[PDB]
């Protein structure tokens, strides 16, 4: 009922960023959704005095035929002076289910003098009419500070059923609201839906993947050499990786599909090598105080591999995912979903999204990854324009 | 007297850290003292300015030209910041099409009474013997960098109840200009055009009666009732070119490129790198001469674009020039263009046809997204096959929109395709190649399992132009089938982006090879790790 003060960092003006182009159907949704947001003074429309805008487009969410107004606030977020818990318990709980508690947000009213900062702009098919302009009066989905200023509201929210049982984890990242437990997803649902009319009255399943080695009963030249090549590779992530009794093996020169029997001393170096590869890797740790990077690759097939880190090859997780769903003629797609899979992945596990290293040309993601994005939250990303040697490796 | 609906002002600040404009004011002569002094007496008569006394801190320059030229540079820097034409392809058709203007638009619109001090400027008294005239405006001056934004809107503003209250006519503002179409019959029309007269007139907007019977000629295009085309290109034509004159070339054909199909600046705007001077003088090629001749050519029959048409597919068709250009034309119906236009190719070391044509639907698409709001069905000199395994075997993520193969060469085609798996029956190249860092001096070659050796002495060569040599060297002495090892990770990186050209003739010719082979299996191996048939032994020498 009351707003908290809320300033910008220091030195930092209002952000100013180009509306990119929207489709018709798009521009529709967005154009009903605020008339009717306006109506509600949720927002208002705004004169020219305000230099400052920030993007906005429209998505679909599964399970629903019906639009939602998602903003991208990063370059806001990243304006927003530091806003001063996280629960390392909850990547070990058994489920977590997400839910989305942007409608509560809408309640609490935005401090008038940062509500400038808020502005966006509907655009118009082919710069016909000048873009609708408005700003928020109410805590905007998709702002840092949103979760932060509704924080102790949410705490007054769950103080019941926190304190009913604590072995259920609850967490916050944006608008999403994720709790984890060890219970039956029948049992869960029932719970999930209790914590549902709980709001109306105020599903993931949670290691780093180790490196293996084929075993083999007849080895070529040319396994022998992609063996010694991953060997070598991770000699580099692992401290006594050896590789010298199998290369001694690809010695002389012979065709690549030849059968070369294994020495004494070779099947010794590859066992050898197992055993330290099946131990974990030497002092891997997260600075709170570093990005997490991720990368990203097509295997092809539907098969996607991932890392997570904050310095080279040092792994803080690793990932594969085959997911099928309506992917399978679209690359982009599957991309896209894998973002928001990995992402989600490292809001539970860190609490903050990975700066991600995009296998795909910066014009073609940039076209295409808002018409497969349903996610309330956007991370940071790159584009690796140069094909890695290590893709064979993670496969 | 009729009660005007008053305009709600805009209120206005100073950027923060700055001040009120403090300048000078210009010895003017005294014709011009006289005529400024006139119209400033007629301006205020009619309300737009006001006199004011020294209080006011601020000043700003004036001169003549009568015309009143006042100069707000320096207030435009200690003024705060403000919040793309639409274009004629996707304009759709209307029965009638009325083009109204608003006469004294910025002066018809009040200016925030707290900022009107600040717009404060003088007019010198002759001889400078009497304290020069000052005067404010009460209205949005010309050339203040906040007039445009605050006009647009307040124009806005008064427009959308009339819209509202009428869905059956279309209007468009574009800056001091209205442009009204609408489907109905032309009385109608003209009674809503004279209602929407009338009713600026109530905020007290002004517009013509009679106006102004198409065609129109607007931002460089002619809007003809049915067709849209551009306003005549003008090509200098000058015995010795200058870099500047070049800049303006290269803009015209560009301008031209949107209706005209078929216009190539490439040379043109290969001549212009790293010039940086108007008055240079540069040669041009056989191929740059006959570009701008055939491009004379293509300016000699008059083309014209159509409007847009909500009701029917939405279609773009793409062909390649050749030299990483690449052509395209949007259209609604058959042989009747929306639009058209050109791709060029990215700065780039290598690369191959299927790259550039998908930045070429990428960019297609943004600017369909801009103009019409939608995605347009792509006809493109691409089998559906060789789509399919590029994007399959690709190492990158990528994807095209709905589209169909349209069969009109050159198609673009995947020149060669690597294996997966090791060629059995198939002879196994090693390579290797290496050069001194100092006296540049290398070798590069290969052995093979048949016993097959060969090692090359080279001049003037790199590593990396070694391993390629040696990879260039197993191609050219094996069979139709055959199984490279190599341990250049920057060899086999550039194969692996699988380029159907390259910058470097080595590459090229590599390339070629590869054409001419049925099977290649590479394969990479780290190298000084003891790999044997993998011979550093050779080259190293
Ligand atoms: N000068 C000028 C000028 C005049 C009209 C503009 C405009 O005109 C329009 C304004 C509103 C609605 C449709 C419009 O044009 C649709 C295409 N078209 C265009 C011309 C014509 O005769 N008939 C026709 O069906 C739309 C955009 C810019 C325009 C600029
Ligand atoms: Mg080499
Ligand atoms: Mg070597």
């Amino acid at each position: 009922i009351e707003t908290v003060p809320v300033k910008l960092k220091p030195g930092m003006d209002g952000p100013k960023v180009k509306q990119w182009p929207l489709t018709e159907e798009k521009i529709k949704a967005l154009v009903e959704i605020c008339t009717e947001m306006e109506k509600e003074g949720k927002i208002s429309k705004i004169g020219p005095e305000n230099p400052y805008n920030t993007p906005v487009f429209a998505i679909k969410k599964k399970d629903s035929t019906k639009w939602r107004k998602l903003v991208d606030f990063r370059e806001l977020n990243k304006r927003t002076q530091d806003f001063w818990p996280h629960p390392a318990g909850l990547k070990k709980k058994k489920s977590v289910t997400v839910l989305d508690v942007g409608d509560a947000y809408f309640s609490v009213p935005l401090d008038e003098d940062f509500r400038k900062y808020t502005a966006f702009t509907i655009p118009s098919i082919n710069n016909e009419t000048p873009g609708i302009r408005y700003q928020y009066n109410v805590l905007p989905q998709g702002w840092k500070g949103s979760p932060a200023i509704f924080q102790s509201s949410m705490t007054k929210i769950l103080e019941p059923f926190k304190k009913q049982n604590p072995d259920i984890v609850i967490y916050q990242y944006m608008d999403d609201l994720y709790v984890g437990s060890d219970l039956e997803i029948g049992q869960h649902r029932t719970k999930i839906e209790e914590l549902r009319q709980h709001l109306l009255r105020w599903e993931l399943h949670p290691t780093v993947q180790p490196i293996v080695l084929p075993e083999k009963d007849s080895w070529t030249v040319n396994d022998i050499q992609k063996l010694v090549g991953k060997l070598n590779w991770a000699s580099q992530i692992y401290p006594g990786i050896k590789v010298r009794q199998l290369s001694k093996l690809l010695r002389g020169t012979k065709a690549l599909t030849e059968v070369i029997p294994l020495t004494e001393e070779a099947e010794l170096e590859l066992a050898e090598n197992r055993e330290i590869l099946k131990e974990p890797v030497h002092g891997v740790y997260y600075d709170p105080s570093k990005d997490l990077i991720a990368e990203i690759q097509k295997q092809g097939q539907g098969q996607w591999t991932y890392q997570i880190y904050q310095e080279p090859f040092k792994n803080l997780k690793t990932g594969k995912y085959a997911r099928m769903r309506g992917a399978h003629t679209n690359d982009v797609k599957q991309l896209t979903e894998a973002v928001q899979k990995i992402t989600t992945e490292s809001i539970v596990i860190w609490g903050k999204t990975p700066k991600f290293k995009l296998p795909i040309q910066k014009e073609t993601w940039e076209t295409w990854w808002t018409e497969y994005w349903q996610a309330t939250w956007i991370p940071e990303w790159e584009f690796v324009n140069t094909p890695p040697l290590v893709k064979l490796w993670y496969q | 007297m009729v009660p005007i609906s008053p305009i709600e002002t805009v209120p206005v600040k100073l950027k923060p850290g700055m001040d009120g404009p403090k300048v000078k004011q210009w010895p003017l002569t005294e014709e011009k003292i006289k005529a400024l002094v006139e119209i400033c007496t007629e301006m205020e008569k009619e309300g737009k300015i006001s006199k004011i006394g020294p209080e006011n801190p601020y000043n700003t320059p004036v001169f003549a030209i009568w015309r009143k030229l006042v100069d707000f540079r320096e207030l435009n820097k200690r003024t705060q910041d403000f919040w793309g034409i639409p274009h004629p392809a996707g304009l759709k058709k209307k029965k009638s099409v009325t083009v109204l203007d608003v006469g004294d638009a910025y002066f018809s619109v009040p200016l925030d009474e707290d900022f009107r001090k600040y717009t404060a400027f003088t007019i010198p008294s002759i001889n400078n013997e009497t304290p020069g005239i000052r005067y404010q405006y009460n209205v949005l001056p010309q050339g203040w960098k906040g007039s445009p934004a605050i006009f647009q809107s307040s124009m806005t503003k008064i427009l959308e109840p009339f819209a509202a209250q009428n869905p059956d006519i279309v209007i468009c503002q574009y800056m001091d200009d209205l442009y009204v179409g609408s489907d109905l019959e032309i009385g109608q029309h003209r009674t809503k055009i004279e209602e929407l007269r009338q009713h600026l007139l109530r905020w007290g907007l002004t517009t013509p009666d009679k106006q102004k019977e198409p065609p129109f000629l607007w931002m460089g295009y002619e809007l003809h009732p049915d067709k849209w085309t551009v306003q005549p290109i003008v090509l200098p034509e000058k015995d010795s070119w200058t870099v500047n004159d070049i800049q303006k070339l290269v803009g015209k054909l560009n301008w031209a490129s949107q209706i005209y199909p078929g216009i190539k600046v490439r040379q043109l705007s290969k001549l212009l790198r790293g010039t940086k001077a108007l008055t240079e003088v540069i040669p041009l090629t056989e191929e740059a001469e006959l570009e701008l001749a055939e491009n004379r050519e293509i300016l000699k029959e008059p083309v014209h674009g159509v409007y847009y048409d909500p009701s029917k597919d939405l279609i773009a068709e793409i062909q390649k020039q050749g030299q990483g250009q690449w052509t395209y034309q949007i259209y609604q119906e058959p042989f009747k263009n929306l639009k058209t236009g050109k791709y060029a190719r990215m700065r780039g070391a290598h690369t191959n046809d299927v790259k550039q044509l998908t930045e070429a639907v990428q960019k297609i698409t943004t600017e369909s997204i801009v103009i019409w709001g939608k995605t347009p069905k792509f006809k493109l000199p691409i089998q559906k096959e060789t789509w399919e395994t590029w994007w399959t075997e690709y190492w990158q993520a990528t994807w095209i929109p709905e589209w169909e193969f349209v069969n009109t060469p050159p198609l673009v085609k995947l020149w060669y395709q690597l294996e997966k798996e090791p060629i059995v029956g198939a002879e196994t190249f090693y390579v290797d190649g290496a050069a001194n860092r100092e006296t540049k001096l290398g070798k590069a070659g290969y052995v093979t399992n048949k016993g097959r050796q060969k090692v090359v002495p080279l001049t003037n060569t790199t590593n990396q132009k070694t391993e390629l040599q040696a990879i260039y060297l197993a191609l050219q002495d094996s069979g139709l089938e055959v199984n490279i090892v190599t341990d250049s990770q920057y060899a086999l990186g550039i194969i692996q982006a699988q380029p159907d050209k390259s910058e470097s003739e080595l590459v090229n010719q590599i390339i070629e090879q590869l054409i001419k082979k049925e099977k290649v299996y590479l394969a990479w191996v780290p190298a000084h790790k003891g790999i044997g048939g993998n011979e550093q032994v050779d080259k190293l020498v």
